[PDB]
RNA sequence: UUCUUAGAGGGACAAGUGGCGUUCAGCCACCCGAGAUUGAGCAAUAACAGGUCUGUGAUGCCCUUAGAUGUCCGGGGCUGCACGCGCGCUACACUGACUGGCUCAGCGUGUCCUACGCCGGCAGGCGCGGGUAACCCGUUGAACCCCAUUCGUGAUGGGGAUCGGGGAUUGCAAUUAUUCCCCAUGAACGAGGAAUUCCCAGUAAGUGCGGGUCAUAAGCUUGCGUUGAUUAAGUCCCUGCCCUUUGUA
């Protein structure tokens, strides 16, 4: 199994509420903008954040995320 | 005759290590922090980083 | 068309029981020239079901310490065995193999519920895969064991074993062991 | 293949009982002082067909095999094959057969035990004489 | 038990081979040596000699297993 | 006029050079039928029997094999031949013909086009192999 | 037709038969007695082994050039079984390899290289390629 | 009376070392006939068992 | 002026890549014929020793690696220019060896 | 620059689709893919009266300190065998031995690694070259394996222990035989009782090769390829582990 750690969660959240208008549904666009947005330590970490940002950006349209 | 790259890089390692051990046992009292060795075929320089240089001179 | 060792057809072969009809691979879309595939069929669960039954036989053939990774020789043992089979009985060896595995598979086994030392067993049903597994295992152990210290070779011993097993002869080691396992299940119930 | 007319079932050579059933090259290994190597070269040097079974050899052939086995030096068998190369006493090259090898062994053992050499004492006590550990292993 | 197999053919076994072998479902050095109480070498030689005459067919030749059969 | 591709199994590598000609098939200057592990001869004949000789008619392939072991080389060369043909029937023929080849090759065995990625696993201290450990004696 | 085009097993037997028929191959005095390595237990069974070894040596030297006594000793090496000790790779006899190469030099089939090794002569290449011709013709 | 039975759902895994598995089987001779049985070895949906004794329970 | 070659050998990759790149772009801007970095097989020195001084434990082993990265850059330039381009480029943690013919 | 070396940068995130999930964290299946869990290293708080003063010029006390417990030189011992245990290696054969032929590695080491030529059956002896190493050994012609030959269920051409002779290499020195070679000798062992170890895929196991010891040198360990499986996708029954309730003299 694979659970997203507090690090990627916290990072992903603050990215959403700062640059909601910049992000969309596509993973690769979010992956590319996450490079420009944040100084991030490694590619894997950026991929995981980009992925969970994609996941949140799906359910934001469904309803208001807490 | 010249030694292999492998033995040469090892030899430089032991040189560094032994020099450090000597410098520690000598300049422990004057707070010897560390050493930096730069090597040039003209002349190789050894740079000592210590707390109170006025004393080690 | 595709034929095993380029000389045995896979269309004239026929399955008897529906239970094992999707757990014995040898058919149109699983037709291979040689047993030797070197596939990833033991990677996850229910993948070896899709392994050709001839490959399962030759894989379970290279068992004891001295022949652990000696596949290239089990393939020629199975090749010779298939030729011996065809010479003795006349018809397609793949049918004889399938008939042997159909007969040899135990239908009701016994499971251990209790303590160690004492014997107390509950009689339970056997899954179609486990039936195929034990059938192949029993056939190979019968072949192996029968020809260990006597003159007849592994090839004709495996053939003799599959001839006996396919027509349900009491002489087959696999039939004796199946009979005994079902008799022990019958003793418990 | 063909039926043998006079198959000599048991051969009586060098006070030994040779079984004709086994193939000649390995048949004569039953003689002490003759192995699977020396037997081969002896037969090849006498130019006998090794394929033949020991039972179907003629009188002259087995008599040639005996006489070439006794005196190898005459029939150009090399020096480095001989069982006895430099004999302690007379210092000559010879191949010693069953009775001879037993006699030579007990004589060599007696010679070592006479002078009180370590090997002799280790032999007389019934121990190992090649300097193995005799603690953990070599029981009875 | 001890198996005292015959190194060379006797007349009672040799005539039995030339008549009866020639027609078995499967031909090999093993079964012939077992059935007729023959040695492994002589039984292996016998099949080669029968192939030279041309009574028996060679199905497949190999180091380990040489398989022979009756014709027609 | 020509293409050149590699087939790989474990540490074995077989590079096939595919040009136009009279259906010539050579590996290290030797025909397929004269390859040493003859028991698996059919494994080399797999790609040519599956597609049919008619597709090989206007193609000469020259395979060179290095590294690995015998059977690994057999899987490298038999992979290389098929990859070479589909590469050639991609570059100098319609994509439709390449698809018509690819689907048949994949449908039979995926190994012919896609390389088996697994390698010999690294050995650790405390045992003879990568997983197995030495016998642990209590008293 | 070339050596590479034919079966390499039958080729050696054919070339050995040719080397026997020539009847001008200097066999040593110790062919009947000597083994063929450190690790063989018995002498070779076949009486005409020198001709088969000579044939093999010529074929090896045809396939690649610049092969010395050491290389030929490395070719005919095998597994030394050391009784209770485990088995290790042992090399061939140097003398047999040297006498074979000396004997083949005698036929003017092989000559010494300026680089240091031994290469097959055009006379040799002719003979070897001819033998391949009739070995191919016999199917 | 040796009769066959389809497997619709795997209920759970039972036995002292979880060596067995409990399954509900629908018979072949009758369409709507469900019974609970314990079976050795790996099973999934669709697998058909050959029940020798068809009266016993799990 | 004929065939001077320059052998750059180091344990660090970054410093070696940086210094060699500087030598190349330094040579390129002067309009000199340069044959690019020939990367040889990386030499890995392995030492595997017991962790413990005494020898009582579960028989654990250390695995000490030492990496040696070697680059060759080749020039068809005069010795006077080669001397100054080799002189200017110095870095602690790279060894440079220059050879002519 | 496809293959080879190796720098930079791409690539995989449960991302896409369908179920199940207080439609949350997430789980199972499937498409596209080289890959949908590669193998390690590093590893907290708090403790063992754990082992090491025989690693140290790390070290406190104490014991000896000139017929020494210092240091060196000759020997001998560490290996001494009615017995009991612990890692292992070779086997008990015919899926196998033996003889010949054919054809493939990878890690990594060489101021001692070795090509080539000559003489000796062999261990090895001479002569002359290359390499401080992607340069020479080396295209590292490795073994199982593959294809022929002989053997035939016989303690047998399985097995090679123990013993007798010789012939070489180290070294100042080889006996209590350092290794190495040749001929001869031919023991137990026919798959092992109670018991008990290790292991889930390039894994187990078979099989060789290199490193460390190394003047001489692997039945050891530490690595590397090569051939390559059966069974499982579960459970807390045994042996232990983590959290939560209780009970305790």
């Amino acid at each position: 199994g694979r659970v997203r750690t507090k690090t990627v969660k916290k990072a992903a959240r603050v990215i959403i509420e700062k640059y909601y208008t910049r992000l969309g549904n596509d993973f690769h666009t979010n992956k590319r903008v996450c490079e420009e947005i944040a100084i991030i330590p490694s590619k894997k970490l950026r991929n995981k954040i980009a992925g969970y940002v994609t996941h949140l950006m799906k359910r934001i349209q469904r309803g208001p995320v807490r | 005759v010249q030694i292999s790259k492998k033995r040469k890089f090892v030899a430089d390692g032991i040189f560094k290590a032994e020099l450090n051990e000597f410098l520690t046992r000598e300049l422990a009292e004057d707070g010897y922090s560390g050493v930096e060795v730069r090597v040039t075929p003209t002349r190789t320089e050894i740079i000592i980083l210590a707390t109170r240089t006025q004393n080690v001179l | 068309d595709i034929k095993l060792f380029g000389k045995w057809s896979t269309d004239d072969v026929q399955i008897n029981d529906i239970s094992l009809q999707d757990y014995i691979a040898v058919k149109e879309k699983y037709a291979k020239y040689l047993p030797h595939s070197a596939g990833r069929y033991a990677a996850k669960r229910f993948r070896k079901a899709q392994c050709p039954i001839v490959e399962r036989l030759t894989n379970s053939m290279m068992m004891h310490g001295r022949n652990n990774g000696k596949k290239l020789m089990t393939v020629r043992i199975v090749k010779h065995a298939f030729e011996i089979i065809h010479l003795l009985t006349g018809e397609n060896p793949l049918q004889v193999l399938v008939n042997a595995i159909i007969n040899s598979g135990p239908r009701e086994d016994s499971t251990r519920i209790g303590r160690a030392g004492t014997v107390r067993r509950q009689a339970v049903d056997v899954s179609p895969l486990r039936r195929v597994n034990q059938a192949i295992w029993l056939l190979c152990t019968g072949a192996r064991e029968a020809a260990f210290r006597n003159i007849k070779t592994i090839a004709e011993c495996l053939a003799d074993e599959l001839i006996n097993a396919a027509k349900g002869s009491s002489n087959s080691y696999a039939i004796k062991k199946k009979d005994e396992l079902e008799r022990v299940a019958k003793s418990n119930r | 293949l063909v039926i043998p007319e006079k198959f000599q079932h048991i051969l009586r050579v060098l006070n030994t009982n040779i079984d004709g059933r086994r193939k000649i090259a390995f048949a004569i290994t039953a003689i002490k002082g003759v192995g699977r190597r020396y037997a081969h070269v002896v037969l090849r040097k006498a130019d006998i067909d090794l394929t033949k079974r020991a039972g179907e050899l003629t009188e002259d052939e087995v008599e040639r095999v005996i006489t070439i086995m006794q005196n190898p030096r005459q029939y150009k068998i090399p020096d480095w094959f001989l069982n006895r190369q430099k004999d302690v006493k007379d210092g000559k090259y010879s191949q010693v057969l069953a009775n001879g090898l037993d006699n030579k062994l007990r004589e060599d053992l007696e010679r070592l035990k006479k002078i009180r050499a370590h090997r002799g004492l280790r032999h007389f006590w019934g121990l190992r004489v090649r300097g193995q550990h005799t603690k953990t292993t070599g029981r009875r | 038990d001890k198996l005292n197999n015959l190194v060379l053919f006797d007349k009672a076994t040799y005539d039995k081979l030339c008549k009866e072998v020639p027609n078995y479902k499967l031909i090999t050095p093993a079964v012939v040596s077992e059935r007729l109480k023959i040695r492994g070498s002589l039984a292996r030689a016998a099949l080669q000699e029968l192939l030279s005459k041309g009574l028996i067919k060679l199905v497949s030749k190999h180091r380990a297993q040489v398989i022979y059969t009756r014709n027609t | 006029q020509s293409v050149q591709v590699f087939g790989r199994k474990k540490t074995a590598t077989a590079v096939a050079h595919c040009k136009r000609g009279n259906g010539l098939i050579k590996v290290n200057g030797r025909p397929l039928e004269m390859i040493e592990p003859r028991t698996l001869q059919y494994k080399l004949l797999e790609p040519v029997l599956l597609l049919g000789k008619e597709r090989f008619a206007g193609v000469d392939i020259r395979v060179r094999v290095k590294g690995g072991g015998h059977v690994a080389q057999i899987y490298a060369i038999r992979q290389s031949i098929s990859k070479a043909l589909v590469a050639y029937y991609q570059k100098y023929v319609d994509e439709a013909s390449k698809k018509e080849i690819k689907d048949i090759l994949i449908q039979y065995d995926r190994t012919l086009l896609v390389a088996d990625p697994r390698r010999c696993e690294s050995k650790k201290f405390g045992g003879p192999g990568a997983r197995a450990r030495y016998q642990k004696s209590y008293r | 037709v070339t050596v590479k085009d034919v079966n390499q097993q039958e080729f050696v037997r054919a070339l050995a038969a040719f080397l026997k028929k020539s009847g001008k191959l200097k066999v040593p005095e110790w062919v009947d007695t000597v083994k063929l390595a450190k690790h063989k237990e018995l002498a070779p069974y076949d009486e005409n082994w020198f001709y088969t070894r000579a044939a093999s040596t010529a074929r090896h030297l045809y396939l690649r050039g610049g092969a010395g006594v050491g290389s030929m000793t490395k070719i005919y090496g095998g597994r030394q079984r050391n009784g209770v000790m485990p088995s290790h790779f042992s090399r061939g006899s140097k003398s047999v390899a040297r006498r074979v190469l000396q004997a083949l030099e005698g036929l003017k089939m092989v000559e010494k290289d300026q680089d240091g090794g031994r290469k097959l002569t055009p006379q040799g290449q002719r003979d070897l390629d001819r033998i391949a011709g009739q070995v191919a013709a016999a199917n | 009376p040796i009769k066959l039975a389809r497997v619709t759902k795997v209920l759970g895994r039972t036995g002292s070392q979880g060596q067995c598995t409990q399954v509900r089987v629908e018979f072949m001779d009758d369409t709507s006939r469900s019974i609970i049985r314990n079976v050795k070895g790996p099973v999934r949906e669709g697998d058909v068992l050959t029940l020798l004794e068809s009266e016993r329970e799990a | 002026i004929h065939r001077i070659r320059i052998t750059l050998t180091s344990r660090n990759v970054k410093s070696l890549e940086k210094v060699c790149a500087d030598l190349i772009r330094g040579a390129k801007e002067k309009n000199l014929k340069v044959k690019g970095p020939v990367r040889m097989p990386t030499k890995t020195l392995r030492i595997t020793t017991r962790k413990t001084p005494c020898g009582e434990g579960s028989k654990t082993w250390d695995r000490f690696q030492m990496r040696i990265h070697k680059r060759l850059i080749d020039l068809h330039s005069p010795s006077e220019i080669v001397k100054q381009i080799t002189s200017i480029s110095i870095e602690p943690g790279v060894e440079v060896e220059v050879t002519i013919a």
